[PDB]
């Protein structure tokens, strides 16, 4: 299982 | 690597209200998650927190915990539980949004105040208050001020200024508990059972997430003053995408929780906090803003048995500011209730959210409030058409 979480300029900040 | 440190606490909530929201947890479910959170801001808020390019602090240890919302939208744009903790376990406690510490006054400015002006208890912010010897409520306990001194007649806009207990207390009286209750539940805050004791103190019977106030509430409900009497729901997420394709966008519907009018008065009388109040040590020439300060205080068990000081003390510092783009609630203290902060270290809380406000309105060009339809200046103070 993965998710990608990005911040409000929609750039990737994490995956878990 | 798998996450940056300064995104834990941000990331923590987003996990919870993905989970709220969907149901689903994204631990253990794949999803593309789109945040509210601007990378930039929270860096920066880290450096204030964590190095000392910005703010004197006392020590390591002493705490602090905030949280900066759009008041446009109520989006949470940054929010960051503690400093100089690297007890490295993710998500852990996120004390920007625990409500188990007291934040003292800055309870009055939604408590008593907003409601009164808004179900006209006070016609004007130069209304005349009374700061003298007064008991609470159905009681003979008598509701102190810090001096444990009065000032006697003074105006609604001064007894806020100087943070005097007894004005607030009988506001709230004056205002009725139920009704207070429900002006609170329009911002977010709701309490069991409200009490007198709530004018002042944020500290409530029943410990949940939901009853008392925490930074992320403080922040949003503030907001609603800085926009018009507009509180929107807290939001760190705007946008998930699940691995099959299908897409879910979360709204930021807010709800009128005051008039216009009332937001412009006390609006008006927190930028007098800054200027020659108890919240001066967060004040800026060049920025429109206003804000409430708070100290909470140690029981008298508390006082003779564990404070070996006779300098002023206290357990929690608080600061809740807004400029007209954005709302910030900070506090500050020691985990241990039990360590006081002393001195240089009361001024920790203002101090950090001046840092962080001049970060995110230096650069652009900050616009006043425009006194609505309904009210009229005279002088210092405003009033009802
Ligand atoms: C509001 O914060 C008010 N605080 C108090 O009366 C309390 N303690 O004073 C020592 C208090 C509130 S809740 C609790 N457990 N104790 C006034 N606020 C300020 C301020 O800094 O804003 C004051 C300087 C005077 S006391
Ligand atoms: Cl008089
Ligand atoms: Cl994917
Ligand atoms: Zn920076
Ligand atoms: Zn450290
Ligand atoms: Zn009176
Ligand atoms: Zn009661
Ligand atoms: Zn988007």
């Amino acid at each position: 299982t993965s998710s990608k979480i990005y911040d409000n300029k929609n750039q990737l900040i994490a995956d878990l | 690597s798998n996450y940056p440190a300064y995104m834990d606490n941000y990331l923590k909530e987003v996990i919870n209200q993905v989970e709220e929201e969907t149901g689903y947890n994204l631990l253990t479910t794949g999803m593309d998650v789109y945040t509210n959170v601007d990378q930039e801001a929270q860096k920066h808020l880290w450096d204030i927190y964590n190095t000392d390019e910005y703010v004197a602090y006392p020590d390591d240890e002493l705490q602090v915990a905030s949280t900066i919302v759009d008041v446009s939208n109520g989006k949470v744009i940054a929010q960051l539980g503690a400093r100089h903790q690297s007890s490295n376990v993710s998500f852990g406690i996120n004390q920007a949004v625990e409500t188990n510490r007291d934040w003292g006054s800055t309870m009055k400015p939604i408590t008593d105040y907003a409601p009164a002006l808004e179900y006209g208890v006070y016609e004007s912010t130069a209304t005349i208050v009374h700061d003298e010897p007064y008991n609470y409520p159905g009681t003979n306990t008598p509701v102190y001020n810090w001096d444990r001194g009065y000032f006697g007649n003074i105006t609604l806009q001064y007894a806020l200024q100087q943070s005097r207990n007894v004005p607030a207390v009988e506001t709230l009286n004056k205002v009725g508990l139920n009704r207070a209750k429900t002006f609170l539940n329009g911002l977010g805050i709701d309490y069991p059972s409200i009490h007198y004791s709530n004018a002042i103190s944020s500290n409530t019977t029943e410990s949940d997430k939901k009853y008392g106030a925490s930074s992320e509430k403080m922040a949003a409900a503030y907001a609603a003053f800085a926009n018009g009497g507009t509180y929107y729901k807290p939001m760190y997420i705007h946008k998930v995408v699940f691995s099959d394709g299908s897409e879910k966008e979360f709204s930021n519907v807010g709800t009128r929780a005051m008039k216009e009018t009332t937001a412009y008065m006390m609006t008006d009388m927190m930028k007098t906090v800054l200027t020659y109040g108890t919240g001066r040590n967060a004040y800026l020439a060049w920025l429109p803003q206003a804000g409430k300060t708070g100290t909470s205080n140690y029981t008298d068990e508390e006082i003779e048995n564990h404070i070996k000081t006779s300098q002023f003390v206290a357990p929690d510092e608080l600061f809740a500011g807004y400029t007209r783009k954005y709302s910030m609630a900070v506090w500050t203290g020691y985990s241990n209730r039990l360590t006081p902060l002393v001195g240089n270290g009361l001024t920790v809380a203002a101090k950090v959210y001046r840092s962080m406000m001049t970060y995110l309105s230096e650069g652009s060009n900050p616009e006043d409030w425009n006194i609505p339809e309904g009210l009229y200046r005279n002088g210092e103070f405003v009033f009802k058409n």
